[PDB]
Order: structure tokens, then sequence, then C-alpha cells
């Protein structure tokens, strides 16, 4: 029944956003909850944020 | 009947078909979003009974 | 009643690092202005990086160019870190041409009069083949904050040029700011505070003008509190 097929291949680049599941290697799950400005980030006495 | 892959689609603007080529297939490299037409395909449905 | 400060010594180390002193400050105003300036500096400072790049043969960021060991979006990632300062132009377009078995640095870009390259050693891509040709248009414009490439194709209105590689633009020239408030002694005045802001740049913006524009923004926002 099928006469011809056209396959289009899409390169979707997906950044990270609230909802993505992330975890380290020690069974520590976690869903990113807010994406925050570099300014609100806790920084150390050197000025380097976290 | 059989289905066509023609770039002539009923009830879409000229700007809808802009990303499509002459044969009805989008160009390589064209950045697209949801809803955009990838392959213009049309199937036979006669005696519409309106 | 209230003593007001001024900027004294602005000691500069690397082109990227600097230490700015603010000397006649009252108690509590070292930290009141220090943070509220660090908050302005990091977030809302004008600067320019590359917005769009057209590559000669390439149709899109997921291609290969014979004679280059970097993938195209690795070359686009190299340009995101291109530190240009342009003078009287809001958007300028540069032209990069280089062939041979040499690494293509940021000094290999054609130099416009209004354009200044901060890192001539900066690596754009490498060339492996002998006669391996590469040529590109790199479109830099001034901007604020962080503008992704995703948000650029809403206005669009025919950006069809299938070979126009849109890149993400991180326009802030501020990389890092720290402020340390230590006591200041200015002859007689029992206790005052010396505010030291220490900051790292990408080289495009100089420290003094950054602080001036940082506090200029701050005065303008308080205009909606000088009255109601």
């Amino acid at each position: 029944g099928v006469l011809k097929i056209v396959k289009v291949y899409l390169a979707v680049k997906r950044r990270i956003q609230p909802g993505d599941k992330m975890a380290g290697r020690h069974g520590n799950k976690g869903v990113i909850s807010k994406i925050n400005p570099i300014e609100d980030m806790p920084y150390d006495e050197n000025g380097t944020p976290v | 009947g059989p289905e066509e892959i023609t770039a002539d689609i009923p009830n879409v603007g000229e700007a809808a078909l802009s990303k499509l080529d002459e044969s009805g297939i989008v160009y390589i490299g064209a950045e697209v979003t949801g809803g955009d037409i990838l392959v213009g395909k049309v199937t036979p449905k006669g005696e519409t009974q309106l | 009643e209230f003593l007001k400060p001024r900027l004294v010594d602005i000691e500069q180390v690397s082109s990227t690092h600097a230490k700015v002193t603010l000397e006649p400050l009252e108690r509590g105003f070292g930290h009141t202005l220090g943070n509220a300036l660090r908050r302005i500096l990091l977030s809302s400072m004008p600067g320019c990086a590359v917005t769009e790049v057209e590559i000669d043969g390439v149709l899109h960021e997921y291609s290969t160019k014979e004679g280059v060991q970097e993938d195209i979006l690795e070359i686009l990632l190299n340009l995101k870190g291109l530190a240009v300062r342009v003078q009287g132009k809001d958007e300028v377009i540069l032209t990069l041409n280089k062939s041979g078995i040499g690494p293509v640095t940021a000094a290999d870009i054609t130099h416009d009069g209004d354009v200044e390259i901060v890192k001539p050693q900066h690596v754009i891509c490498h060339l492996t083949d002998e006669n391996a040709s590469i040529s590109m248009r790199i479109k830099v414009q001034r901007g604020r904050g962080y503008v992704p490439a995703s948000t650029r194709i809403h206005s669009e209105e025919d950006e069809r040029p299938i070979g126009r590689l849109l890149v993400d633009a991180c326009y802030s020239p501020v990389e890092r700011i720290a402020y340390n408030v230590e006591a200041a002694r200015v002859e007689q005045r029992t206790d005052l505070d010396k505010l030291v802001i220490e900051m790292e740049t990408n080289g495009t913006i100089d420290p003094e003008e950054a602080i001036r524009r940082a506090a200029t923004i701050l005065a303008e926002q308080l205009e909606a509190f000088v009255d109601l």
C-alpha cells in the first residue's frame, strides 16, 4: 500500500529548564526547581558564585 | 486513490510553503518549529457530501 | 549631615582584573552600596559579543568542514568567547579569512577601524589540510544580559538565509565581582568605611566606566521613589 516515504531528521537542541531530572552518582535524585540569576547565587568572599 | 507529495497544499498561505522546495520537501538546514510543514502530502477524499 | 563618597584609587592588574576603591563612606553604606552595586554590575551592563555567523560552505551548525578538526558548533562556541569592543557602531560585521595548516586566531580577523580585538591569541578554529580554505562573516552587536539564540526567531520576518548560524549571546562584560568593606581613616572622622570593589572583565569594558554606568542605573531606578 505504501508508495514512497520521506524521512526528515530534526536536530533538536534542548537546554535545561525547570522539570528536568538530575542526580549525582550516590542515589541523590532531584528536579531543578528554579533557574536563578548569577547575582542571587550564594557567592564566597572571593566573588565566585556557586 | 493514491496520495501525492506535491508542494501544492489546500488552504495554506504562500508563507506556509516558503520553507518547502518545489517537490514538497523542506530544505536541508532550514530551522523549523512546531506546526511547520516538513513534507507536503495530500490524500484523495472524493464526494465530500457537504 | 550625610557624607558622600567618591572613587579614589583604581588599581589595575591584568586587562581582565581590577580593584576599585571608594573612600568617603559612612557606616553601613559600605555594604549598602557594595552589594547593590555588585548586583547591578553582574546583571545589567552593556557589552558586545557575536550574534550571527555565516560560514562559507556550511549549511547549519551540525556539519563538517573538510580541513578543520573542530565541529561547526564547536567553532560557534569559540566565537561566543570572542571579546570585541566596537566604538561608534551598534552592530558591525567582521570578515575572517585564513588558509594553511595554521590555527585561526582572533588576530586573523580583518580589523575594522571601530573594532578592537582584546585577545588576538584567542582560538577560533584549527586548520589541518594544506590548502584548506575558510572564510566567514561574524556579526557582532552590543547588548545587555544573556540573549539565547532560541528567542531570536520570533520576530524573524524572513531570516531564511539557510547558512546564517545564529549563536547564543552572553553580552555581559562582567565575569565576577567581590566587594570587601574595611574601615577607612581620613584624618579626623572617628570611623568611616573604605569600599573596595574587585572585578573581572572580558577586556571590552574598562572598570571606571562600568561603575559609573552601574551607579547611573541605580539613580534612575530611585527616580520612581523620589516621588510617587
